């Protein structure tokens, strides 16, 4: 449930430990 | 959504084309590292923006395709609400808090899911407690 947002948090974290 | 024109006024073109040069072989970037530069360039892209340039483009892009992804990573919608709404989904207790292992299963189970160790890594380089204050957390990644 609630994937976009998932995705958006993923996709931060993801930029955050680049 | 932010066009190439837009995106120019957002980031530096400078480092768009000097992180380009970084990563390019054959005058083309792959996904991968351009997703790279993209983060390097302070955006968030998701593989649903990954998967859209794939669509189009294929794995390899050229320069152009590249400012095309990147204007596709900018994410003007972004909000920490809906971050933070996706936590507060398991927080059932109500208590603003979710724990590092907690955090892990719902950052390492659906979507673009992390490994194990960088949901790990990101966790421990956030706090060295283990009650996760997941708002706190939310504000941090988006900036």
């Amino acid at each position: 449930k609630n994937i976009p947002s998932l995705l958006r948090v993923q996709a931060h974290i993801r930029k955050k430990m680049v | 959504v932010a066009d190439i024109q837009q995106l120019e006024e957002k980031v530096d073109e400078s480092d768009v084309r000097i992180y380009f040069n970084e990563k390019s072989s054959g005058g083309k970037i792959s996904i991968d590292n351009a997703s790279y530069n993209a983060r390097k360039l302070g955006l968030a892209p998701s593989s649903i923006d990954e998967k859209k340039i794939k669509e189009l483009y294929g794995d390899n892009l050229t320069y152009e395709q590249y400012l095309e992804y990147l204007s596709i990573c900018v994410h003007d919608k972004d909000n920490v609400e809906e971050l933070i709404k996706m936590f507060a989904h398991f927080d059932n207790n109500c208590t603003g808090y979710l724990t590092k292992s907690q955090m892990k299963n719902i950052l390492t189970t659906w979507g673009d899911a992390l490994t194990d160790q960088e949901a790990i890594d990101a966790l421990n380089a956030f706090s060295s407690e283990d009650n996760i204050d997941y708002k706190l957390f939310c504000e941090d990644i988006l900036q």
